[PDB]
């Protein structure tokens, strides 16, 4: 997976 | 003109490929088409790196 397509962090 | 984005929350990057930022920081988008993380330029630090799209909102 490329940098753009990594999982997003959870909302805080 | 253009649409800038604003940080909604603080974020501490885990890799130097990503920007660390604080709530209220403003960004110019470099690339937002390749995925959920957007390549951006911070108007505060002058740095370029990825930001998580769920941590920002467009100026409105």
């Amino acid at each position: 997976v490329s940098l753009a397509r990594r999982p997003l962090p959870p909302l805080p | 003109g253009v649409t800038l984005f604003v940080a909604l929350y603080d974020y501490e990057a885990r890799t130097e490929d990503d920007l660390s930022f604080h709530k209220g920081e403003k960004f110019q988008i470099v690339n937002n088409t390749e995925g959920d993380w957007w390549l951006a330029h911070s108007l505060t630090t002058g740095e370029t790196g990825y930001i998580p799209s769920n941590y920002v909102a467009p100026v409105d």
